[PDB]
């Protein structure tokens, strides 16, 4: 089937009956009104009949599309548009993330060589964006436009109303009538304006309707669509009839969901009696085959009215004949039901309540099944059928591997990072463990309420909750506040990025009046303020009073609405308490090396070390490194010896010694490993947790250390963010939602139109290891580390630009291929 | 000595120029609001 | 079976399957059960007990109204309430 | 509903077929070898059109490294997908330097309203069994009804 | 009712104390004295009043009074409360009340 | 990480050390670009890529830029690389390519291979003595955790 | 930094209201933000520029000093100049004031080796092989001071301060002033014992082959406020009680 | 009641074309509606009489006025599918 232009040789044209009249009819107008042509209906099938076996050409044909929201006909030929080759504005009244990732999606499938398709936010009953977006497709790309010359228009755009009779035309029926007809003709009123040319005519591809008020309560819907059909005669008496040419649709009963779905039922009855319904692909195809270019010059001509409806209006009283089709299986179905109802309760009667409850089956709820999941190792038969005659050639004394790893991250750590990074959902099994570290759900046992229990129970209420309960109340929550997020103020001690606080130096020039205060700090304020100040002792009291005089500075406080509001959070509610640090260990230290602590027991974790004692029965003490390091650090602690002693704010007094980058590595040696092995630590800004493996690697295979960490930890906080502003590094968060961006997706590699990284906080660690000791411990061998390097790019003047200095991993010499080289070649080096 | 009486007596000298600066942006919002009307729709139908 | 209960709950994921122990009178023969039980969880007779599922086998050897248990699964607080009774 | 919510500066154009068609060749590649879509199945044929309406002559490239490559011991599947995809190669060569075209091969389906013994309602879609293709649907739509 | 409440009025008519001769912080074994029908009978009354009791009901004190009627203890005179209320009323209020 | 600058000067990177060590043409690497999700950590940056390599290795998946809203069209010259938005379940990944750029000319790369090739360098004596303490060790790390 | 006068700034909150003081557009804007309801801003229609009253309960803060202990601490010498070297006053005003001493550092020990010109390298030796192990301790506490402490007052300050606030940013420069090369960079950082390290992350760089020239040192500045941290860790000796 | 406007193409339907649409459809239909609503009997039919066009569309550049009098046909047909058959009989004059 696979195994393209097949020829035809006996068209549909030749298949229409005579007398009947086909499901799919273009009109032409005699001086008695509309009826069926068959010329014009046999050159419209026959281009259909090869839209089907051959298929469409839309190359350099440019349409704009209105109302394409998910699932109607309006995305249904945006996919047979941009699969021919189109160049289609779409447009959606409701601008969100979920509606232009299915227009991504839609491009990712269909987008044929050629084909670009354009989401932009319009709402059609303003006049002022019709105005504005004809203005953004036709002006220049000097001028912020598109320079395009529209080929079609498809303005499918309604609003659903239904019960809005004669006495009930209310607000919603004037708002689409205006969306649907007195702003449809001002949309191709302004394509009029903006087109010069009497060459390129616009196809405008009108939805009419076959039923003008013949159902009931729709408001002024049928008032909408009936004064469409006017811009046949209209094509005729004024001056657009080159540049807009008129090619109605009357589009039949179409089977789709949305508010039809209590129509769907009836589709079948009505079909029995030789008509036929359709489904979205089917209309779908039925108005594309109005762009074909034969109909395409027949537009050119002549308004073409196209009447796909598949015989509908051949059914006499179409209101009064779906009304009881529809009442008729609503009486069925609820005369089976009442009886099915009664005949199970009397069954209840006779046979005794007792025994009804032995007929329902007992269902196994189910819970979640928390592993821990070592790689699965193959068998050694199996592993040698993937990797041939490798056997006894590397020395293991010398092969490094990651034996553990984890992390403190903004979607929690490696198991529910993964589930986030592979699959954008959570399982049962990390949807209870980012509930664990958000601390929303909390393992009792013992008596709660009087009764037993043992299992989880939230911590605001503190009740007991189903497993599966777990994401059914808190998946909503769970996403809500964590990931790319816009930065919470209770995580960093009260910074609000709208109130950035400031001070200014104002020298004053009217002197503020005593005020009180003690012994030593009037004595300060005198020696710092000069002849600028006075004190005045109180004798009945001891403490001063002090006067600031006229011309002495102070510094008045102050707040700036800052861009950067968005970063990458360690997870809402996150706490270093539930995972066992000490309340001592909270207190003194910096908030980064809670990240390290946390991050580096359950990486050894990941290594089967349950506790850090246990490398000692097979390594030495003085062999147990710690290669790990951060980029910048302790800026919390920074924060407290620059920002917060200068305000003489109350700050711990040995705040100097954790605002190191290899006092983090030191916590981990203090409250974890007890070791004497080799200490380093990287600090190469970004890229400093792979060189980090790089210090790393050449730690082990030098045999100064068998077991050695390796890591890269880095904290946000308000004065790190703002000097990232300043060198235009993290992206303008208010620019990005005068472009319409969420906070889950202004974090944007490779694209066009990315602005500027998302700054993030958290940890990582990996414990390497030797190969045979790995294997001699039995820890799981994650990885091997074949490569690693860093590398300096060339002189220059400019330190955050980025440069190729790295691409000197791949250097050899090429002069001489005439010679293969021995040593390449695994048999070669085997039988040396 | 005119704001030390107003310190006294507890009178606010700007509390009517305070309530004139909030009710003018106030009534910028309605601004705001009533010509979105007039561009959108025209001169004529408003009128 | 009320340990058993717990089994299937613990081994099934996101389904709501029908138990094999619909009626604990299903008991009454339980070493051709046990293995036709077991058949269906492979993986059960691989992972071990999980700590939520044993303390709850704590919380069911010493439930009220029910007679004292053949055994002592642990030496803690309780372990002469366990011995002795 | 009259406030206006078109800007400038919130459109969204989507250009790069290039790399979308490097990737559903490969996304097509371990949905054949994984069993997830079989030769007789219809969404298959769907999403070799859609290659091949995105053919590139570096395309091709691609594709014939991942066919030369595929091992065939490996299973019954990894026979399947070596000659599906061959079979599209020699297809992609020969659109290319044509221009891509909208052939839709989806499987007409009809409307079938089935009321259930208890007396719900329940509407399934199924598949008509006299008209398969679009080929068969515009002959139906030559003989009314 | 509360478990406090409960407990101590059960036991001030079984001690034939002033409720205040009895502190709810120490145990029944302690506060009887060493009578085997004595702490017998006391936890009985309570047993049958309630239905909850631990393990060492004549061990748990302050707490274990408490904890005997929580999750449980709720607002119901019992039975102890009933027949006590009912036959006191009978045999001491005045003819009657 | 998102940067006009970075994010070619990455791509002509990968590109042009797998131009020199001979790829088939038709081989591009499978970019990922997991600051979309993590965002930029930045000292902890290769950390979270690192872990991500692993995981990558023992799954075979390969995770999408799942907001690759449109891929730039100066990275169609780089053929030897692929951007996936899609997650692609593959059937089996032997090596995965860890490169990081800092501030102050600071490059690196590690390159992470899979198990397996450790695990055929060791005959049938060691490798069946290995899983045992292997199997003994993540039960009593199940216990633990 | 007089070390008998240093300043530091008192929170105070007004008990009685601040006469008018005129400021610009957007400052008045910034101050009734960061305010909010405890001052008032008024425009001048005749220039344009505002006026701000800050009332009863704001609070300001008022500078202060005190004498401090430590006097005494070993100065590079007085007048000590990178002008003399021959450093352009280009990356004087740009770069952190510990730079200045590795660039300085870098040349004469550069020159140490019978090395004229840092290419000299590449003639017997691959750009790869040319790597920069070297590292400080804590330095750029000038340039810490410049986000943490001056950026809080809105000094004028240097927009891209943080790059130079980095311990990997002094062996930037010389890269980006002097070698030129492609060898590794790699940074150690353990405090007091930092550049007897920069000499084990040097030789096992060096042989593993990995690089065949690498530097190797350390460095660490002086300033305010990384003395008076290390006097409330009683670290170093009180200057008075000596 | 009618607005009298010409000059009013496709290109330049203005804000008195969309005051005209209003005066002759889509506030007539609420005319029409709210004659339903006061009316409480069964028995009184108001006798609409709307003035159709025999020319829509056919002449040239008047605006809406072909779109406000082509959709008052339709109270032809929604006479039959609505609930005031009784209320509102429709009898629309073609004056030419």
């Amino acid at each position: 089937e696979i195994e393209d232009k097949t020829s035809i040789i006996q068209p549909v044209s030749s298949t229409i009956p005579s007398q009947t009249i086909p499901f799919l009819h273009i009109q032409k107008k005699t001086k008695d009104g509309w009826e069926y042509n068959k010329k014009l209906s046999s050159l419209y099938l026959d281009g259909l009949e090869s839209a089907a076996i051959n298929g469409l050409t839309f190359k350099d044909k440019y349409v704009l599309v209105t109302g394409a929201g998910a699932g109607s006909i309006g995305a249904e030929i945006l996919q047979g548009l941009i699969s021919g080759g189109a160049k289609v504005i779409v447009t959606t009244s409701r601008f969100s993330k979920k509606v232009t990732e299915y227009y991504q999606n839609m491009y990712a499938r269909y987008g044929a060589a050629g084909s670009t398709l354009i989401v932009v936010p319009f709402n059609q009953g303003s006049k002022q964006d019709v105005d504005a977006l004809v203005q953004y497709i036709y002006d220049e790309p000097k001028k912020g436009g598109l320079g395009w010359d529209l080929d079609a228009i498809i303005p499918f755009a309604a609003i659903p109303e239904n019960g809005n009779g004669l006495d009930n035309i209310d607000s919603k029926s004037e708002f689409a009538h205006r969306i649907m007809l007195t702003n449809l003709l001002r949309l191709l009123g302004a394509v009029k304006s903006k087109k010069t040319t009497d060459t390129r005519p616009a196809q405008c591809i009108l939805p009419l309707s076959p039923n003008h008020g013949t159902f009931g309560f729709d408001g002024l819907y049928s008032e909408s669509k009936i004064s469409l059909e006017t811009l046949f005669n209209r094509w005729y008496s004024e001056d657009w009839g080159s540049k807009l040419t008129v090619c109605g649709a009357v589009i039949g009963w179409t089977r789709g969901t949305g508010l039809m779905s209590a129509n769907n039922i009836i589709a079948e009855g009505i079909e029995k009696l030789g008509v036929r319904t359709f489904s979205q692909k089917e209309m779908a195809f039925n108005i594309l085959g109005l762009l074909t270019p034969e109909i395409v010059q027949l537009c050119q001509e002549e308004p073409v009215m196209a009447d796909l409806n598949g015989g509908l209006q051949f059914i006499d009283n179409l209101k009064d004949f779906t009304s009881k089709l529809r009442t008729d299986l609503l009486e069925t179905a609820d005369i089976r039901r009442a009886v099915s109802i009664e005949s199970a309760i009397e069954q209840k009667v006779v046979n005794g309540d007792n025994v009804d409850a032995n007929y329902s089956k007992v269902m196994v709820e189910p819970r979640a099944n928390m592993k821990f999941d070592f790689p699965t190792l193959k068998s050694y038969d199996e592993i040698k059928q993937i990797a041939p005659e490798l056997e006894g050639m590397l020395d293991l004394e010398n092969v490094v591997v990651v034996t553990g790893f984890a992390e403190v991250g903004p979607w929690g750590n490696s198991r529910t990072r993964w589930e986030m990074e592979a699959y954008g959902e959570f399982s049962l099994e990390g949807a209870i463990e980012m509930a664990w570290i958000m601390g929303f759900i909390k393992y009792h046992n013992g008596n709660l309420k009087g009764k037993p229990y043992s299992g989880w129970v939230d911590a605001k209420t503190q009740t007991p909750i189903d497993e599966k309960d777990i994401k059914s109340k808190y998946e909503e929550e769970i996403l809500e506040h964590s990931g790319i997020r816009l930065i919470e103020p209770e995580l960093f001690n009260g910074y609000d990025p709208k109130k950035k606080q400031m001070i200014q130096e104002v020298v004053v020039q009217h002197d503020l009046e005593p005020f009180e205060c003690s012994k030593e700090t009037a004595e300060q304020y005198k020696h710092e303020h000069g002849e600028k100040c006075e004190i005045f002792e109180i004798e009945e009291s001891g403490e001063y009073t002090v006067r600031i005089l006229k011309g002495a500075t102070l510094y008045v406080p102050k707040a700036l609405r800052f861009d950067r509001l968005v970063a990458g959070q360690i997870p809402t509610g996150w706490d270093a308490r539930t995972y066992g640090i000490p309340e001592d260990t909270i207190s003194q230290v910096d908030p980064i090396t809670l990240y390290v602590l946390v991050a580096t027991v359950e990486a050894l974790l990941s290594a089967g070390i349950t506790d850090p004692y246990e490398f000692y029965k097979y390594v030495h003490v003085s062999e147990v490194g710690n290669c790990s390091g951060s980029g910048m650090g302790g800026v919390s602690a920074l924060r407290g010896m620059f920002k917060d002693r200068y305000a003489d704010k109350p700050v711990q007094n040995d705040i100097l010694q954790e605002s190191f980058i290899n006092t983090m590595s030191a916590w981990v040696n203090m409250l974890l490993l007890s070791s004497s092995g080799p200490i380093k630590t990287p600090v190469g800004a970004c890229a400093t947790a792979v060189e980090s493996v790089d210090i790393g690697i050449e730690t082990i295979l030098s045999g100064k250390a068998k077991v050695v960490l390796v890591g890269g930890y880095d904290d946000f906080q308000e004065e790190g963010s703002y000097e990232f502003a300043n060198m235009n590094a993290t992206s303008n968060s208010i620019e990005e939602f005068k472009h319409g961006r969420t906070p889950k997706e202004m974090s944007r590699p490779t694209t066009t139109t990315r602005n500027g990284f998302m700054e993030a906080q958290g940890s990582g660690i990996q414990v390497i290891m030797t190969a045979d000791l790995a294997l001699k411990m039995g820890v799981p061998i994650h990885a091997v580390l074949a490569m690693t390097a860093t590398a300096t790019d060339k002189i220059g003047r400019s330190v955050p630009a980025p440069g190729k200095g790295i691409l000197t991993t791949a250097r050899e010499h090429h002069g001489n291929l005439k010679y293969p080289s021995p040593l390449l070649n695994i048999e070669y080096r085997k039988r040396q | 000595q005119l704001e030390v009486l107003a310190r006294y007596l507890q009178v606010d000298l700007n509390k009517g120029a305070k309530s004139f600066i909030k009710e003018k942006e106030a009534s910028a919002v309605l601004q705001k609001e009533l010509d979105l009307w007039e561009a959108e729709h025209g001169e004529f139908y408003a009128k | 079976g009320d340990f058993l209960r717990r089994v299937e709950e613990r081994f099934t994921s996101s389904a709501g399957t029908v138990s094999l122990l619909q009626n604990f009178n299903q008991l009454n023969e339980p070493e051709q059960f046990t293995a036709d039980f077991f058949e269906k969880f492979p993986q059960a007779g691989k992972q071990l007990i999980s700590e939520e599922d044993c303390d709850y086998f704590l919380m069911l050897a010493a439930r009220p109204g029910q007679k004292p248990v053949p055994f002592v699964p642990v030496l803690d607080e309780r372990f002469e309430f366990f011995f002795k009774k | 509903g009259i406030q206006p919510t078109f800007s400038a500066l919130k459109s969204r154009t989507y250009d790069s077929y290039w790399n979308w068609a490097r990737q559903d060749v490969l996304s097509m590649y371990f949905d054949i070898i994984f069993g997830k879509l079989t030769s007789v199945d219809r969404e298959t044929i769907n999403q070799c059109i859609q290659i091949m309406n995105r053919a590139n002559p570096t395309l091709i490239k691609f594709m014939q490294y991942h066919i030369d490559h595929c091992p065939e011991y490996k299973g019954e599947t990894y026979k399947l997908a070596k000659r599906l995809g061959q079979q599209l190669i020699d297809n992609c060569k020969q659109v290319l330097t044509e221009d891509p075209v909208y052939k839709d091969v989806s499987r007409i389906t009809g409307p079938k309203t089935k009321v259930s013994a208890k007396g719900n309602i329940e509407y399934e879609e199924t598949q008509k069994d006299s008209v398969r293709k679009f080929e068969q649907y515009v002959y139906e739509m030559a003989q009314g009804g | 009712v509360k478990a406090n409440l409960l407990i101590h009025v059960l036991v001030a008519q079984k001690l034939k104390k002033p409720l205040d001769a009895v502190p709810m912080t120490k145990a029944i074994k302690d506060l009887v004295n060493g009578k085997s029908t004595v702490q017998n009978e006391i936890l009985g009354d309570l047993g049958k009043e309630f239905g909850s009791t631990p393990e060492k009901p004549e061990d748990t004190p302050l707490e274990e009074l408490a904890e005997q009627f929580q999750d449980s203890f709720s607002g119901q005179l019992g039975k102890t409360s009933t027949s006590l209320i009912g036959r006191l009323m009978s045999s001491k209020m005045p003819g009657g009340f | 990480t998102s940067t006009v600058a970075n994010d070619k000067n990455e791509s002509a990177t990968i590109n042009n050390m797998m131009k020199h060590l001979g790829r088939s043409e038709g081989n591009p690497v499978f970019g990922v670009f997991q600051k979309y999700l993590t965002g930029h950590p930045k000292g902890a940056a290769g950390a979270w890529m690192l872990n991500g390599a692993i995981q990558i290795l023992e799954s075979g998946l390969v995770p999408g830029n799942r907001n690759a809203d449109n891929v730039d069209k100066l990275l169609e010259q780089y053929e030897y690389v692929l951007y996936p938005s899609r997650s692609i379940q593959t059937d089996g990944i032997k090596a995965v390519s860890v490169t990081s750029f800092g501030f102050g000319q600071k490059g690196a790369q590690a390159v992470v291979v899979h198990p397996d090739y450790l695990f055929a360098v060791l005959d049938r004596s060691t490798y069946e003595e290995y899983a045992t303490k292997v199997s003994a060790r993540n039960k009593k790390t199940y216990r633990y955790m």
